[PDB]
């Protein structure tokens, strides 16, 4: 059974940084890419980019070609999402999703980020 | 230990010199020249078109 | 008067070619390295060297 | 007879000047020019075929040329040959043309397409007919004398000069590949395709239907069309199929020489 | 190529120069244009023709 | 900015066939857009249903299928039951980036 | 973009060089000595010709 | 190489031929498939 | 339209010229002195170098051309294996090789160049001297492409 | 010489002519009439097809 | 102050120079620091003390 495990909730202040994890289990990690999607509170989903597990080179979307940085740990079979220089507009819910051929089959449980002054 | 030699200014021909120091074995060196460049100092006066 | 006969070239990528001698008049052969041809649809062969 | 052209096809090649001062790949391209006659007649070889249709029948009002991956038909009335002032065409068959021309320093060919577009190609050349007798003259007179010279003959019978035809090579087309989300899709469009990608080790083979490759960019992949059913002339501008050539047949060169009086 | 420079490669010092001749191919006035140099005595500023 | 338009909700009865439609505001939907359909669990979880126009996810029963009708993408579900009262979404890919839909709610009475 | 000419035919004699030229369009020929005196010369060639230096 | 007698044959029916023209191959240009060369022109044509 | 020939085609001594920045390259006038300093760690003591006891010389061919047109054969007896230097003691003869390897009882071969009609010179190999002599023949080609 | 002209909206033609002297300059040490296939490159200048300010 | 310049003021042209002497107060080597100039023979590069 394929399962994706994400990190828990955390509360931040402006100017800080937050790290969100996504654990992979049940399939070979290097055979398929890892995708990320963002859902703002009260809004729909937004695409941000993906990273190739075989080479480690990431691609970013136009709206997020900024403080956002992707990373990978092959030995731990875990992908990471990093957001730096947090502001009050950065509160949202995040998910990690796999790409199998042209279909987005699976989904993560989600992580909640709350930023306030 | 200092050694002085003189070589002519011709490109592409090797030369040899002998170093002889009492108490030690002789040693032979080889040298070859690859480029020489000259560059003057300039100042501008005017232009035309 | 005389005539010159030129057959089509042979392009081998990711390797090395060789040719043998013949007894025809004024025979010539050579091998060049570092080629990267083009056609109307794109490059010919995958290897870039 | 035209039976010798039954299973052949035209081709594309390189041209050094295409009208504006830049190089291009054109359906009409130039081979060597022969000027062995003493009357000042020229013989030209090009890359298209004149007088034969696309279903292998004879019709003197048509010509066929090579479009992208398929031949098509066009009109004969658009064929022109010019060096300095315009020239005059005396006879055509297959790859070859006869013409009479003024003096000059260049040579140009051209024609019109089936969607109303023109093509040209230009090569350098030096043209100066010889002098016969002890006077230099510009046109044929009404009162004179006869001396020998030689010319070309308007006939299409079999001769002793021959050229060969071989098996065509592969054609690399980039357009077939596309880019989607984290995957590459290869389109067949009814033709056999050979592919090779370097992502994730190696993947090689042949295909006839649509196929998808996972975890790969549009780069690091190659495609080509690799099956053919026709033969083509072995120009020094087209790469060889294999280390040893495979002959399939041969065709003859018309218009031999003769003695005349001028 | 003068007595005012020293370099060290593999714990050895080298001093080159000075040269024995001061010959140069340029005159006092030159004119330059896209890779070409000429010797010319141009007219003074304010005294054209 | 391209957006996908979806209906607010649909009401049906048990045993019938439900077909949902979506369409972008910038042009027609063709085979190259690779339309995707996913379903939102009431527990605030997400699972995919239809990917690449006409490919059904493994384990999804035979009552789910999808196709393109005219200029609109369609998802058809047969044998509707009260268990199908979930949220369905439509997603489309144009050039560099994806486009997400607004979602819809299914009611079975 | 500009062209280049074809090779000549060279034969040797005692303290002299003989060359045969095959021009296709007007071309320039020049030569000079190395050392203190260069002795520069220049001419244009438009037909087949032979020179001795 | 470039005068009268560069190519010789004993009779119009013979198969053996003598030839003493110069033939040197040259490097191809970048991005083009072609075969350049350099050669002395015919001596029979010049004599005419 | 009337500027004429530039300096690259008229300059004496065979100089070359480039313009960005303006420079002159490879003009052959004069000579250059050089000074060099060598550390003490680079030398070898005379007790550790091998010694040579018996020497002979034989020359089978000589043609006094502008290239290296000589061959010589030398016999020796060496105490133990090692390296040695070779050097000429006359100004009219040049030798190509700089170092040789010696062991046991054997022979070595060298090549040289000279412009003398009758050759007589000495060769030094690790503090010993040998005498050679020969007669030389002239060449047959008129013009070459190197100094 | 140089000549320009065009056609009217009632099928009438117009022309005008001025004297002029046209002779392109020479680049390199050879004179040529067309663009070759194998050669060398040298600097030169041209006009650009742009309608910007 | 040399013969290669000409100026015109109120329809009159003036040319000045050249000077009669070549005396200068600077030597081949100088040193500058915040408004003072010194004459000094500084050591070669790479040969400090
Ligand atoms: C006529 O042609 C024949 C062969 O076709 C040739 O042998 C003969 O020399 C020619 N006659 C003349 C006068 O050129």
């Amino acid at each position: 059974q394929i399962q994706l495990v994400q990190s828990g909730r955390e509360v931040k202040n402006p100017g800080e940084t937050v790290k969100i994890s996504c654990k992979a289990s049940g399939y070979t990690f290097t055979e398929y890419p890892m995708l990320w999607v963002k859902q703002a509170p009260g809004k729909g989903f937004r695409w941000m980019g993906l990273i190739y597990t075989n080479t480690g080179e990431p691609t970013y979307a136009e709206e997020f070609k900024g403080r956002f940085v992707f990373s990978l740990e092959i030995s731990a079979s875990t992908a990471y999402l990093q957001i730096n220089n947090l502001t009050n507009e950065d509160t949202a819910t995040y998910f990690c999703v796999r790409d199998y051929f042209i279909s987005l089959d699976y989904w993560g449980q989600g992580t909640t980020l709350t930023v306030s002054s | 230990y200092e050694h002085v030699t003189v070589i002519p200014n011709t490109v592409g021909v090797p030369y040899k010199t002998l170093v002889n120091r009492p108490g030690y074995s002789p040693m032979v060196l080889e040298m070859e020249l690859q480029s020489v460049t000259l560059e003057p100092t300039l100042s501008l006066d005017y232009i035309t078109c | 008067e005389y005539k010159t006969v030129i057959p089509s070239p042979y392009v081998k990528c990711c390797g090395t070619a060789e040719c043998k001698d013949k007894s025809l008049p004024d025979y010539s052969c050579k091998v060049f390295t570092g080629v990267y041809p083009f056609m109307w649809g794109g490059a010919y062969c995958f290897c870039d060297a | 007879n035209f039976n010798v052209y039954k299973a052949t096809r035209p081709y594309l090649a390189h041209c050094p000047d295409c009208g504006e001062g830049h190089s291009c790949h054109s359906p009409i391209a130039l081979e060597r020019i022969r000027n062995e006659a003493t009357d000042g007649t020229l013989k030209i070889q090009v890359s298209l075929q004149i007088g034969i249709k696309t279903d292998d029948s004879h019709d003197w009002t048509k010509l066929r040329y090579m479009d992208s991956h398929t031949p098509a038909d066009a009109e004969r009335a658009g064929l022109l040959v010019r060096t300095s002032a315009p020239c005059t065409i005396t006879g055509t068959m297959g790859h070859f043309i006869l013409a009479r021309c003024p003096k000059g320093e260049t040579l140009t060919v051209g024609f019109t397409d089936s969607r109303k577009i023109s093509h040209t190609c230009t090569h350098p050349f030096h043209h100066e007919p010889p002098v016969i007798g002890r006077e230099r003259f510009h046109s044929r007179p009404q009162h004179g004398k006869e001396l020998p010279c030689s010319t070309y003959v308007q006939s299409t019978a079999a001769t002793a000069e021959e050229i060969e035809v071989h098996m065509p090579p592969d054609t690399p087309d980039r357009t077939l590949m596309t880019q989607q989300s984290g995957n590459v899709k290869i389109t067949v469009n009814g033709q056999t395709v050979r592919y090779k990608c370097n992502c994730g080790g190696s993947n090689e083979g042949l295909t006839t239907t649509d196929k998808v490759i996972n975890n790969c960019k549009i780069d690091q992949c190659h495609a080509a069309v690799t099956n053919h059913k026709n033969w083509q002339y072995n120009s020094p501008l087209v790469p060889r199929n294999a280390e040893l050539g495979d002959r399939k047949g041969k065709i003859h060169i018309p218009f031999p020489l003769a003695n005349v009086t001028c | 190529a003068n007595g005012d420079h020293a370099v060290t490669v593999k714990d050895a010092k080298f001093v080159v120069g000075p040269m024995s001749s001061a010959w140069t191919p340029f005159d006092n006035k030159i004119v330059v244009y896209k890779g070409d140099v000429y010797n010319m005595d141009y007219p003074p500023f304010g005294a054209g023709r | 900015q391209a957006v996908v338009t979806q209906e607010s909700a649909l009401t049906t009865s048990p045993g019938e066939t439900v077909t949902l439609t979506c369409r972008s505001n910038i042009g027609a939907v063709t085979s190259s857009n690779c339309a995707n359909w996913v379903q939102e669990k009431p527990d605030h979880f997400f699972t995919g249903l239809i990917g690449d126009t006409n490919n059904r996810r493994s384990g999804v029963p035979a009552r789910f299928s999808g196709s393109l009708i005219g200029d609109k993408a369609a998802l058809t579900i047969t044998g509707a039951q009260t268990e199908d009262e979930a949220i369905y979404f439509c997603a489309l890919w144009y050039n560099n980036l994806w486009v997400f839909g607004g979602g819809t709610k299914l009611t079975v009475l | 973009r500009v062209p280049k000419a074809r090779n000549p035919t060279v034969t040797y004699g005692k303290n002299q060089v003989t060359m045969l030229l095959y021009p296709d369009h007007p071309t320039l020929l020049s030569y000079r000595n190395m050392g203190q005196e260069p002795n520069y010369h220049e001419e244009w060639v438009t037909h087949k010709k032979e020179v001795t230096l | 190489p470039g005068q009268f007698g560069d190519i010789q044959s004993r009779t119009p029916e013979s198969k053996d031929v003598y030839a003493n023209t110069q033939l040197v191959l040259q490097r191809p240009a970048a991005g083009t498939v072609h075969v350049p060369y350099s050669q002395a022109p015919s001596g029979f044509k010049y004599w005419l | 339209k009337e500027r004429g020939a530039s300096l690259q085609h008229t300059a004496p001594f065979g100089c070359q010229i480039a313009t960005n920045p303006v420079r002159a390259v490879n003009c052959a006038v004069g000579n250059i002195p050089i000074s060099i300093d060598i550390p003490d760690a680079a030398f070898t003591r005379v007790v550790d170098a091998p010694s040579v006891t018996d020497m002979s010389c034989e020359v089978p061919a000589c043609t006094h051309s502008s290239d290296f047109g000589g061959v010589a054969i030398i016999k020796y007896t060496a105490s133990k294996k090692g390296k040695c230097a070779v050097h000429s003691m006359t100004n009219a003869v040049t030798i190509r090789e700089a170092d040789v390897e010696v062991e046991g009882n054997s022979q070595l071969q060298i090549s040289f160049s000279t412009a003398l009609a009758s050759a007589e010179f000495r060769v030094q190999v690790c503090s010993t001297q040998v005498h050679c002599a020969a007669a030389c023949h002239p060449p047959k080609d008129h013009i070459v492409n190197y100094p």
